[PDB]
């Protein structure tokens, strides 16, 4: 969607592996903030926001 | 800005009490070996107050 | 205590394009790479230029395209900075910075701010 619409989508109930997100040198921008970029397979939490 | 004063900000492991590490090896934050070079997963481990 | 000393920049008139050195130490330089980064007064910083270690590609945006280049010496363990057809716009702090990807409020140096006197 448009920047002005942006889209929204909630993720709950499965496992998330970011390791392959992280590690795919696809992708140009790459900033966590409040967790560090690895190590995010050791959290665990209620709901995501995409 | 006053930026002289620097800290480090990426380390493999937490230091031991009273311990002085200078090293400034480029930090690896990925599968891919870094060998001194900076590019993605190689951050440079110093940060600077400012 | 890795120091990163610049070397001051004198007033220059118009007509000759301006030479600027900026040097590091007390780390290895040949594995990172250097960036040139400008804040100028009653506004923020902004990143201008960076160049690469091994490939050696000059990426600086393109508002100051045709204009400012760039050459690292490891030899001498430095950068110099030419502009050419400098205008008064140019009046700056055109400081250091260890570049990163980001280069996003990385380390820095003190630097030397430069005014082009007509």
């Amino acid at each position: 969607a448009s920047v002005y619409a942006w889209n929204r989508k909630r993720i709950s109930n499965c496992v998330a592996d970011y390791s392959v997100l992280y590690n795919s040198a696809s992708f140009s921008t790459f900033k966590c903030y409040g967790v560090s970029p690895t190590k995010l397979n050791d959290l665990c939490f209620t709901n995501v926001y995409a | 800005g006053n930026y002289n004063y620097l800290y480090r900000l990426f380390r493999k492991s937490n230091l031991k009490p009273f311990e002085r590490d200078i090293s400034t090896e480029i930090y690896q934050a990925g599968s891919t070996p870094c060998n001194g070079v900076e590019g993605f997963n190689c951050y440079f481990p110093l940060q600077s107050y400012g | 205590q890795v120091q990163l000393v610049e070397t001051g920049g004198g007033l220059v008139q118009p007509g000759g394009s301006l030479r600027l050195s900026c040097a590091a130490s007390g780390f290895t330089f040949s594995s990172v790479y250097m960036n040139w980064v400008r804040q100028a007064p009653g506004k923020g910083p902004e990143w201008v230029s960076r160049i690469s270690p091994n490939s050696g590609n000059i990426g600086y945006t393109d508002s100051v395209k045709g204009r400012f280049t760039i050459s690292r010496d490891n030899a001498k363990n430095t950068l110099y900075l030419q502009m050419n057809n400098l205008k008064p716009e140019d009046t700056a702090l055109y400081y250091c910075a260890i570049g990163l990807n980001l280069s996003s409020s990385s380390v820095r140096g003190q630097g030397t701010q430069v005014t082009v006197s007509s």
